[PDB]
């Protein structure tokens, strides 16, 4: 759409969630030429919306699929590929080289941010309207990192965050404001959470919201909103005993809204929340212990209520299927009244908890928010670890 | 595998003179041949590479020549130290092959 | 777009080169079905950039890529697919029949060349906009060749470097300037370089500077400066002891500006350099021998002073991994002050080296100048020659 | 083009035959997903040329293109796909289904005829912009049949020349003249040839020419020559000696303008010719007795003369490989004073002389009228029937 955009409507009412679109890239990889991805988001245009995944330069059937649990290498691009199709040589178009991403549209193109190199001589590139034009160093050394999903844009304004420094310690985590590609600003982590991994985003009402992972010392999501016009932003917690976070403690009866609600050490998963007050929906794992399942709760009021509890599930993916990362997206350009509300589900397979192969790949799953309270399946990746064999 | 063929075994000449040394192989190398020259107790060095380029400090006096399957380093004047096997060595596909070396006593 | 263009900015300040793009087609040609492709370039339309190379008409791992170390054939045709995409049977666009090439677009549509037959009755055919429009014979017999990299234009003119001779002798190298097709004119070579192969191309003010290879005897580097409007043009050598040409012989600490540095014989590798004064960076294989490895380095002043060392290095790929040609290109269309600077870089794999497979193609690689000092990562095509055993 | 295209220009001279465009359909098919096509032939549009064949339904590597030797099935379709590149699963679009076509497209969208069924109730569809509007049954319920190559159009009618009726008798041959789909008019062959078989044509100053096949008593070529705007036309024989069909006798001194000129019997192969006066130039095969090789001579004044000979000759394909069909085609529009005048040649590979494999298909080769004198290459469609096995 010629003209930048602006968030000006709030989320619809969230009371069940359709199925929106599901590649079966998995099940189709045992003999279509698919690439091995990891890391999915999906981000529309005005005028389409396309899976996202960072890919590993290898076919899941080929032999240099082997050992694609290594996140990081040199052979791996931020990839997508229309709507529920797989990720397969031939369709895939590439965006921009490296190991961790986030992409958005501002209304106008779209921004692409690649992050590449070495551990302690990493970088991002910027890449707006398919050509590059900012690069940013490492400031701390130590795995430079970016979303994995959607980015967000306010009149021509997008906030991505990034992280460099360890997810273990402190981080030295800061939030950019690029315009049309450039940086116009930049802060450093500014609110009460711990550490900053990771983030998944929204918007509404000229807020951009985004629910993120303490990897370092924290079993609840340090959530952080951006006021894209004063480019101004604060951490906190999410207040519910509700866990999203994986691997997990039990829950609570209360939970704590300022600092992280302990029991797990050094271990996260990426996830997502919408937070709408009475209209709130929390996405988490079924397993406490791993990626297994994706549920969906309405706990209303959950981001400041130190006591909220369920009162609405949905259940995504059956603890006896595969889980994964997950993210947030919406389809800004949709007509309407409101913001249809959507998220995606990585469905991760192979190693290393099915080890008989030697490649880690996944599926995307995808839901959005329906008014109506529609009955509920529930969407598992498919293949049998066994035709690869 | 390609096989660096030498002969003569063993070479002389004067103090001052000219002598040159054959080397062959089984098939075409495009002028990838490497001289080495190994004086007796001692590693050998790199002479020549791509038959002709002479390496970093071997003096003019020791000139590259070949194509083909053959090729021939050249020592000029020759002096008291130049008593060494000379060997010649193929760079054109793998397994790099030597010749069996050729020696050169000074008359 | 609809009007010609025009050079009329200057270089960006290069001072590190980050990650543009890099296709893993070799990785993804052990089970997608890739093309043998061999010399690569890659040069941008005003709506995109994609790589380019000449195909060999088979796959990799089909039966007829047994011996395409052979350069020359009837079954091969220069062929463009998207940026990072694998030259696959399916995405790849054919552009023009024949083993020699280059192409460039001027503001309103693209050239292409293509140069056929046997070494003695060899011919050139300038194609422009998709349509043939000019041929050329030889004009000596034996194997007539143009640039295999992207060629520039400027107010609808665009040079071409021929050489028809041999890489050996004297050869007769001759500059063409088409204009829509037509040949405008053409000049002899002119200036101080013995014999000029295979040149890579770019444009700044007004200027189309060209580095290129002295197969006859020659270690440095012809350059050829051409003016676009009075189709006119020079010869010379870099001066700079930093040899780029390979093989090599070590570096002197005076090397030759007005002829040959010798210490090699009929032998090269295509190659590049920007040549811009305190702003200079030229490419060189790491290996003195073979091509193994890719720096870029900073020597200041490289073209005129005949006392030149780098003031600074960035590696393209290790020594430990394979190389091949490079050449230069630029988004003449890329909206800024100036001109974002770029190469690829081959990686040659199989033959003769690699010997234990039959076949012989490649990957790009491919950086653009980075004005802030960014981290360096080396990339590495990546595959592993025994699993195509 | 918004208005239909009037034929205004004449032929350019004929001076020697660049390439235009050759896929590698069958070496690229041991290893992608390629058709099984034969009779294919090339036409433009406006805005591209493409290959056009008709396909068997069937990948060259899949176990169903055993017996593609068979013309007809109710499996083949007219397909297209980009210039250069091969008939594959994925890049082909089907245009119409049956066993003989004829398409051209009219300055506005494109015609396209496609006949089908079986051989005493097969019929005819003329496809104007991919939408049916006119059928045509058999007049004589033997194998109705069209073209196999671009028909041609001049001020919105394009002439078809069919045929129903044996390949041995007399045959009812007739002429349709189509505008925008319909029936205009139509008309039975009058003038000299005993039997018109398979047509390729071309347009130069409001005619549209024609060179066919006299399967039944003709070594020679009857010609048709169809004024578009009359609509109305004449058929005649070439009168050169130099005989271009195939099977062949030796070449008579006097060959005959209006009769055929005898030697064999029930057999042809669909052929062209250019025929300008002394810019006229005979394609014919090498070989006497099969399909091998194919030459393209200067016979000045050949279709009226009946003692004309070679002035000059092009190897397009060695003896010693394989040839096949031929027929004509331009690229109508093309900018400049004339029409750039060219062919293709199908490569015929499989049984019955390569009987090996249990396939039949080919390859196209093209080439389109340089007026410089260009040297020659000779083009091998270059697949090893030995790695089929
Ligand atoms: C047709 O389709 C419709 C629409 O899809 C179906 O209706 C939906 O069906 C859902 C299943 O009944 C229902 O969900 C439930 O809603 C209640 C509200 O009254 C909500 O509390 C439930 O949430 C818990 O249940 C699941 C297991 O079933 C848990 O895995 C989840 O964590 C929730 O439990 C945990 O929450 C609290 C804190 O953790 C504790 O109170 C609770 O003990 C429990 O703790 C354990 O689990 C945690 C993780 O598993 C762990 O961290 C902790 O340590 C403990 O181990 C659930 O959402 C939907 O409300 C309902 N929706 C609608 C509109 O009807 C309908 O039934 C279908 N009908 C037919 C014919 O098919
Ligand atoms: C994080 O990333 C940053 C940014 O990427 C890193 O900084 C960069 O790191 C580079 C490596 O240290 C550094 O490059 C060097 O810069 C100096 C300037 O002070 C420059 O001279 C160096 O160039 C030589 O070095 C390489 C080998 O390391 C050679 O292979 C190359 O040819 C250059 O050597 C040859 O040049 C001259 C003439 O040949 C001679 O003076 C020299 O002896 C040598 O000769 C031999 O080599 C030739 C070919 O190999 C051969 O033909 C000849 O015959 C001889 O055999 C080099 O470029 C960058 O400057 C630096 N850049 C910046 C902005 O910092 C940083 O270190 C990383 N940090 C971490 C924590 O990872
Ligand atoms: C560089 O490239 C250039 C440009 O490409 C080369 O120049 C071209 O080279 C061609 C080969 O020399 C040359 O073609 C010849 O031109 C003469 C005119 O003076 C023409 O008559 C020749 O035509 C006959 O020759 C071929 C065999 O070579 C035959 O297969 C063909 O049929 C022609 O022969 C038949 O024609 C008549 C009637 O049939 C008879 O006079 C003749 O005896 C013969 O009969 C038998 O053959 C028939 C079929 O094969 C058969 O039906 C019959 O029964 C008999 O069996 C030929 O076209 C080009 O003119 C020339 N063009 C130009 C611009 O130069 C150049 O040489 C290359 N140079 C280098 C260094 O590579
Ligand atoms: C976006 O909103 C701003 C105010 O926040 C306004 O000035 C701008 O023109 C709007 N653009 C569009 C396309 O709505
Ligand atoms: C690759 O997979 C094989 C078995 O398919 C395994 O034995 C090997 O260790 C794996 N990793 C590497 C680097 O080869
Ligand atoms: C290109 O520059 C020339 C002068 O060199 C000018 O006349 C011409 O119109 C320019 N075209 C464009 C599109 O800048
Ligand atoms: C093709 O490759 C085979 C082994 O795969 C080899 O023996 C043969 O000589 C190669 N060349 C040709 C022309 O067949
Ligand atoms: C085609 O020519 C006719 C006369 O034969 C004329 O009336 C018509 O408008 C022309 N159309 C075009 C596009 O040239
Ligand atoms: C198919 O091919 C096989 C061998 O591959 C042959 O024996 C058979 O007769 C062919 N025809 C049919 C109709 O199966
Ligand atoms: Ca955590
Ligand atoms: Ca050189
Ligand atoms: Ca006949």
């Amino acid at each position: 759409i010629r003209d930048f955009n602006n968030l000006t409507k709030g989320l619809c009412t969230i009371n069940s969630w359709h199925i929106y679109g599901k590649d079966n890239a998995v099940r189709i990889g045992e003999d279509s030429d698919v690439l091995v991805t990891r890391e999915p988001y999906v981000s529309c245009d005005p005028d389409e919306c396309r899976f996202y995944a960072l890919s590993q330069g290898t076919t899941i059937r080929g032999k240099h699929s082997n050992g694609t649990i290594h996140d990081r290498s040199q052979y791996r691009a931020l990839i997508s590929w229309p709507l529920s199709s797989p990720p397969t040589v031939y369709n895939s178009r590439v965006e921009c080289i490296g190991w961790s991403s986030t992409s958005c549209h501002d209304g106008k193109t779209r921004m692409s941010i690649c992050i590449s190199g070495p551990n302690n001589n990493a970088s991002a590139v910027i890449w707006y309207n398919r050509r590059p034009v900012t690069e940013i160093n490492t400031w701390a050394r130590n795995i430079l990192r970016t979303q994995e999903s959607e980015c967000v844009c306010h009149n021509g304004v997008c906030p991505v965050v990034f992280t460099d420094g360890s997810a273990t310690g402190p981080a030295e985590t800061r939030i950019y404001y690029f315009k049309e590609g450039k940086i116009l600003k930049w802060e450093p982590l500014a609110g009460t959470a711990k550490h900053i991994e990771e983030c998944s985003c929204y918007g509404e009402r000229a807020e951009i919201t985004c629910t993120c992972r303490d990897n370092w010392q924290g079993s609840n999501r340090p959530v952080i909103r951006i006021d894209p016009v004063a480019m101004t932003h604060t951490s906190q917690y999410i207040c519910s005993p509700v866990l999203t976070d994986n691997p997990r403690p039990n829950d609570p009866t209360v939970g704590k809204c300022n600092d992280p609600y302990p029991g797990n050490n050094n271990n996260g998963v990426k996830g997502f929340s919408y937070l709408d007050g009475v209209n709130t929906w929390l996405g988490r794992t079924i397993s406490r212990a791993s990626r297994s399942g994706y549920e969906m709760l309405k706990v209303p009021n959950a981001l400041t209520d130190d006591k909220s509890k369920p009162t609405q599930g949905q259940t995504i993916v059956l603890n006896t299927d595969w889980s994964g990362y997950s993210g947030s997206f919406m389809d800004y350009w949709a007509e309407g009244e409101c913001y249809r509300a959507c998220f995606y589900v990585e469905l991760i397979r192979g190693r290393p908890k099915e080890d008989k192969v030697w490649w880690t790949s996944n599926s995307i799953v995808s839901m959005c928010s329906s008014t109506e309270f529609l009955g509920q399946w529930d969407w598992p990746d498919g293949a049998k670890i066994e035709y690869f064999l | 595998d390609i096989v660096m063929t030498q002969s003569p075994k063993f070479m002389s000449t004067s103090v001052g003179d000219r002598v040159t040394i054959t080397c062959k192989a089984s098939q075409d190398v495009s002028t990838a041949v490497v001289w080495y020259q190994q004086k007796p107790g001692q590693s050998p060095k790199l002479l020549i590479y791509w038959a002709s380029t002479r390496h970093i400090g071997v003096p003019d006096r020791f000139a590259g020549s070949g194509s083909g399957t053959d090729y021939t380093l050249t020592i000029s004047s020759v002096q008291a130290e130049d008593l060494a096997l000379y060997y010649c060595q193929q760079h054109y596909s793998p397994p790099w092959t030597f010749g069996g070396g050729t020696k050169l006593e000074i008359k």
